[PDB]
């Protein structure tokens, strides 16, 4: 588990690269398993920037 | 004249392996016959069904 914006999702599959994939969580080609994912705007957001 | 049943021999397999070589020119529907050119035009999950 972990946070990234709506945006960076797509990253999050086997295969993939892009900044995400690179640099912080890679997926094997064999991958066997679910990517679940949902908007947390209404938690994560705050005023100013969180 | 009379040696054309042997030289008909030689000229088969030749033609045989010329037909064999030609076929890697060929791309069977792949984005290119050349195996270099797709591994650097597609990213590693396209590239693999190429």
């Amino acid at each position: 588990s972990f946070v990234i914006r709506g945006d960076e999702v797509r990253q999050i599959a086997p295969g993939q690269t892009g900044k995400i994939a690179d640099y912080n969580y890679k997926l094997p080609d064999d991958f066997t398993g679910c990517v679940i994912a949902w908007n947390s705007n209404n938690l994560d957001s705050k005023v100013g920037g969180n | 004249s009379a040696l054309g049943k042997l030289q008909d021999v030689v000229n088969q397999n030749a033609q045989a392996l010329n037909t064999l070589v030609k076929q890697l020119s060929s791309n069977f529907g792949a984005i290119s016959s050349v195996l270099n050119d797709i591994l650097s035009r597609l990213d590693k999950v396209e590239a693999e069904v190429q």
